[PDB]
């Protein structure tokens, strides 16, 4: 399936902060009203210029991602995981199941079957977005946690997003994944292109609004 | 000032504009994040064997 | 090697450490660890938060930016407010002040006597009237009006009387 | 004025109108206004 | 109380012409950067 978002995939594209004013910038963002997979609950996608993420539960079967050209061994990749403890950031050398998840006794983590090497360690209903960069070995995660008042349909609306992390990596990638929680006892992905943007900003200094100038001759 | 910058011993009545004038920064000040991990330089040199 | 503790000077081992600093071609990596002195308000400094370098006077303020913004800016692109990294408290950003410098002649060919407008200052930075073009020293301030004779602004004249 | 002396043959690129280096940097200075000419020649046969 | 754009005019052209103004200190016109303090701490005075 595709579906179509509508405003959606904003993010701050800086530390700055701005009163009430409008703002236009030029980044890598989600066009507005464009053709996102649909995917049901999976496979290996590109990743070629960010990625924007959606996913909607209660329960929590969306645990994580996984990064990189190869995403075995010969080549280096990240690893970001979830058990019910924690996240889990990792950069080694690994080698990935083709078909890699964790189960749910609540015993799991069928994901790989190696951990070479490794350059870089860390440990500790919904709509959950999240965008994914990579420019000059930085690998920058925004995100943004709205709670919907549905189950697991893709809404409208807009809520711009917050940057969470930083990683001075310095990791290739071309591809990635995801990780599900099996059964034994929907989410999307969009792409980002280099466009203008108008941003409102408001008194507290927030995102409000937007307009994509690239859409038709009004905007 | 004024004859300086009129170029002349005489000057008539008027309002002049002759300088400008500005305050100097009196000192300096440096500001960082706190401290945390700063690398730990003492496994290396201060090994068992 | 046989070392034994009774041997002469350069035969008791030493330990060696060879620190090697490479450049590859990444975007960066480990460096010093940067000072940080204290931090004054209300005077004209040379501050650096950062990275963030600027001179001016630094106060309190009234803002509130959102825990992952570290600095705000106005229209026209100037930084107008700071966060610092240690108290996590924003700052107001104001330049030093400065102005021109006028100087008010009844004619050298009737006085040598002057005074001197400080334009758009306070009379605190710099007999002394306070006026709305700027700071007046110099000059008395009477109450009676008269034509204009030299223009001071907003209102005021000046004027060579009786002598001053 | 003539200034003469002998240097080691590498930092004979070191006798320039502005400019780093451990010979530039310590032992002799030259201004980058600087206007006249530099001569050198080899020595070790005297 | 319920048409003054001859005086709108004139205060909005002066506002628009002193913003371009003061946008212009913020480029490179082919440098290195845009400010001189970039300039002075990563490059030598040559
Ligand atoms: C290795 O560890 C020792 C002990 O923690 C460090 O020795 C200290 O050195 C300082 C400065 O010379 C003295 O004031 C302390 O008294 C020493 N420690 C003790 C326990 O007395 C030593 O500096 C460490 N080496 C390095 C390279 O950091
Ligand atoms: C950096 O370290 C300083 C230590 O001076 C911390 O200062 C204290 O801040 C806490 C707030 O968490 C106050 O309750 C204390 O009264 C402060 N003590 C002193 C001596 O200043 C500061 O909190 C630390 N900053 C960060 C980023 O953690
Ligand atoms: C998205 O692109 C596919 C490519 O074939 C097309 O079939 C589909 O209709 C498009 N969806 C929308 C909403 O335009
Ligand atoms: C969660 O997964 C990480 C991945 O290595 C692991 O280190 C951690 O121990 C796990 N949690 C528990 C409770 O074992
Ligand atoms: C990475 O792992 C392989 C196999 O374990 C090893 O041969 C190689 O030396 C490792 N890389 C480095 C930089 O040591
Ligand atoms: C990433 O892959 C490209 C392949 O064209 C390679 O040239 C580049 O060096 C790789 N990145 C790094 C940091 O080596
Ligand atoms: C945030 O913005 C709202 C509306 O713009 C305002 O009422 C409020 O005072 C601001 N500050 C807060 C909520 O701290
Ligand atoms: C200027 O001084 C000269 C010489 O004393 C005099 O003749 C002339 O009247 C003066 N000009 C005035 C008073 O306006
Ligand atoms: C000048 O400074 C004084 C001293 O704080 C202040 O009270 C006053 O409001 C300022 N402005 C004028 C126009 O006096
Ligand atoms: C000017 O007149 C006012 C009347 O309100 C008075 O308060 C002030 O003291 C007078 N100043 C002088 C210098 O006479």
């Amino acid at each position: 399936a595709y579906t179509n978002s509508f405003t959606r995939g904003v993010y701050y594209p800086d530390k700055v902060f701005r009163s009430s004013v409008l703002h236009s910038t030029q980044d890598l963002f989600l066009p507005f009203f464009s053709n996102v997979t649909w995917f049901h609950a999976n496979p290996v996608l590109p990743f070629n210029d960010g990625v924007y993420f959606a996913s909607t539960e209660k329960s929590n079967i969306i645990r994580g991602w996984i990064f990189g050209t190869t995403l075995d061994s010969k080549t280096q990749s990240l690893l970001i995981v979830n058990n019910a403890t924690n996240v889990v950031i990792k950069v080694c050398e690994f080698q990935f199941c083709n078909d890699p998840f964790l189960g749910v006794m609540e015993s799991e983590f069928r994901v790989y079957s190696s951990a070479n090497n490794c350059t870089f360690e860390y440990v500790s209903k919904n709509l959950r977005e999240f965008v994914f960069k990579n420019i000059d070995g930085y690998f920058k995660i925004y995100s943004k946690h709205t709670p919907i008042n549905l189950v697991r349909d893709l809404p409208q609306g807009f809520s711009a997003l917050e940057p969470l992390v930083d990683l001075p990596i310095g990791i290739n990638i071309t591809r990635f994944q995801t990780l599900l929680a099996l059964h034994r006892s929907a989410y999307y992905v969009g792409y980002l292109q280099p466009r203008t943007f108008l941003l409102k900003y408001n008194e507290n200094g927030t995102i409000t609004d937007a307009v994509d100038c690239a859409l038709d001759p009004l905007s | 000032e004024t004859k300086c910058t009129l170029k002349s011993f005489t000057v008539e009545k008027g309002i002049y504009q002759t300088s400008n004038f500005r305050v100097q920064p009196t000192e300096s000040i440096v500001r960082f994040p706190n401290i945390t991990n700063l690398c730990p330089f003492g496994e290396v040199f201060n090994a068992t064997r | 090697y046989g070392f034994q503790p009774t041997n002469g000077v350069g035969y008791q081992p030493y330990r060696v450490v060879v620190l090697s600093f490479e450049l590859l071609h990444a975007p960066a990596t480990v460096c010093g660890p940067k000072k940080s002195t204290n931090l004054v308000k209300n005077k004209c400094v040379n501050f650096n938060f950062n990275g963030l370098t600027g001179t001016g006077v630094l106060t309190e303020s009234n803002k509130k930016f959102l825990p992952f913004q570290q600095f705000g800016r106005d229209i026209a692109d100037t930084t107008d407010a700071v966060r610092d990294p240690q108290t996590l408290e924003i700052l107001d950003i104001t330049p030093c002040s400065f102005g021109g410098v006028s100087v008010i002649t009844p004619g050298t060919n009737t006085s040598n006597q002057v005074a001197v407008l400080y334009q758009d200052v306070n009379c605190t930075e710099v007999n002394v009237f306070q006026t709305r073009a700027g700071c007046l020293i110099g000059a008395e301030h009477v109450n009676n009006s008269y034509e204009c004779d030299i223009p001071i602004g907003a209102g005021i004249c000046a004027s060579y009387q009786t002598q001053s | 004025y003539a200034d003469s002396f002998v240097i080691r043959g590498d930092e004979v690129r070191q006798i320039a109108p502005g400019q780093t280096g451990k010979i530039a940097d310590y032992n002799y200075k030259l201004p980058d206004d600087f206007t006249g000419c530099v001569i050198a020649w080899n020595s070790n046969n005297l | 109380s319920s048409a003054l754009g001859k005086l709108q005019d004139v205060v909005n052209q002066n506002a628009q012409a002193l913003n371009t103004l003061v946008k212009q200190l913020s480029s490179n016109f082919g440098a290195i950067s845009s400010v001189l303090n970039d300039i002075l701490s990563r490059l030598d005075p040559p």
